[PDB]
């Protein structure tokens, strides 16, 4: 489903709750490392609320495991991402995705 | 029926429509933010602030999927919910969400209906009974759903672009019985929530020509002690 690997540890005590808004910077890549998007290129973090079906399942399960300040690599199988169809023009069919995610704060 | 496009095909109601219609061996396309693996075909909408970008992209993709084939129905079941009064610090973000999930989706679906609905086919739009009145604690939601109700009226008018004999009907529920609602409101009276299968079977009747309301109807869907009744409202 989603594998979570620590790039640098968070505070180890502030984990997201349903209803809280996660503030993150990310870079998303295909399995070969080809970048398809980064919030850092916009100098603006991505925000989403867990428990509201706002994101692909790998992020819903992956980010919930992170603590504030953590930088993590999420490796997400297609069934936890865009599946068989993909997202034509950006995400190929049956793509495993890799996201570098930094959990900046909770709002 | 035989071909249906479910706009919002991965949502709670739209997923049930895909399942039920595939069980009848209909061809079913899903349009949503991610595929529906149960659908015959899936179209994935672009996340963007540009309405024209998203609408042009979906329109092109649906046109390529269908070619010259026409569909019996477009069921626009997308919509979410986000609350807050006009003073809320979350007002602008929640309004943007509501307009994207209800106004944008309904508009694109309506355009697709002019281009792809068979003569005598059906477009459904997702309204809300609450937006028949003021919604002081859910400003964006009420504005978005009120716009959809008005759009339904437009589509029934002369030279709206709807094909001959086709109907646009808005569905105006209160609360649907969904797993996310049961865990979000675990103390509510579920017997005042509308079962998804009630709406799926209503849509099947309407698409097939059984007890189909007139175009431009606003059909209130109200469940009381597990029994659902359909009542027209007049704009
Ligand atoms: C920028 C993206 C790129 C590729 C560059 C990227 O890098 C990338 O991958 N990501 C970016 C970084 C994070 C990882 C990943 C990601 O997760 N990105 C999401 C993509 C959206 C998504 C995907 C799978 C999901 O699984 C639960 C959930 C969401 C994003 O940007 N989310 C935030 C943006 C603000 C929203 C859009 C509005 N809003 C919402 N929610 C639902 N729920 C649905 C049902 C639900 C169970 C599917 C519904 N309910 C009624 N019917 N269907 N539907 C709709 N629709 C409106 C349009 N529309 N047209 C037809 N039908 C519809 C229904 N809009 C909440 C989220
Ligand atoms: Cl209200």
């Amino acid at each position: 489903g989603v594998q979570v690997e620590t790039i640098s540890p968070g505070d180890g005590r502030t984990f997201p709750k349903r209803g809280q808004t996660c503030v993150v910077h990310y870079t998303g890549m295909l399995e070969d490392g080809k970048k398809f998007d980064s919030s850092r290129d916009r100098n603006k973090p991505f925000k989403f609320m867990l428990g509201k079906q706002e994101v692909i399942r790998g992020w819903e399960e992956g980010v919930a495991q992170m603590s504030v300040g953590q930088r993590a690599k999420l490796t997400i199988s297609p069934d936890y991402a865009y599946g068989a169809t993909g997202h034509p023009g950006i995400i190929p069919p049956h793509a495993t995705l890799v996201f570098d995610v930094e959990l900046l704060k909770l709002e | 029926a035989r071909r249906v496009l479910v706009y919002g095909g991965r949502g709670a109601l739209g997923s049930r429509c895909v399942q039920a219609f595939r069980a009848r061996n209909w061809w079913v396309a899903s349009v949503d933010v991610v595929e529906n693996e149960e659908a015959s075909a899936s179209i994935i909408v672009k996340m963007t602030d540009s309405f024209t970008e998203q609408a042009d992209q979906v329109t092109a993709e649906v046109g390529k999927l269908l070619g010259e084939e026409k569909v019996d129905a477009i069921l626009c079941v997308a919509g979410g919910w986000a609350g807050g009064n006009a003073k809320s610090k979350s007002l602008f973000k929640n309004c943007d969400l509501m307009w994207k999930q209800s106004i944008w989706t309904s508009t694109i679906s309506s355009h697709l209906a002019t281009k792809h609905l068979k003569e005598g086919g059906l477009l459904t739009l997702a309204g809300a009974k609450a937006a028949l009145d003021g919604t002081p604690g859910m400003i964006g939601y009420g504005m978005a759903k009120g716009a959809v109700h008005q759009l339904c009226q437009s589509l029934a008018g002369k030279n709206s672009g709807m094909p001959p004999g086709a109907a646009a009907i808005a569905v105006l529920p209160v609360t649907l019985d969904t797993p996310m609602n049961r865990k979000s409101m675990p103390e509510a009276d579920f017997s005042s929530w509308t079962p998804l299968e009630f709406l799926v079977e209503t849509f099947h009747d309407w698409i097939t020509g059984k007890n189909r309301p007139s175009s431009g109807s606003l059909i209130q869907v109200v469940t009381t002690e597990g029994r659902t009744e359909l009542t027209p409202a007049y704009f």
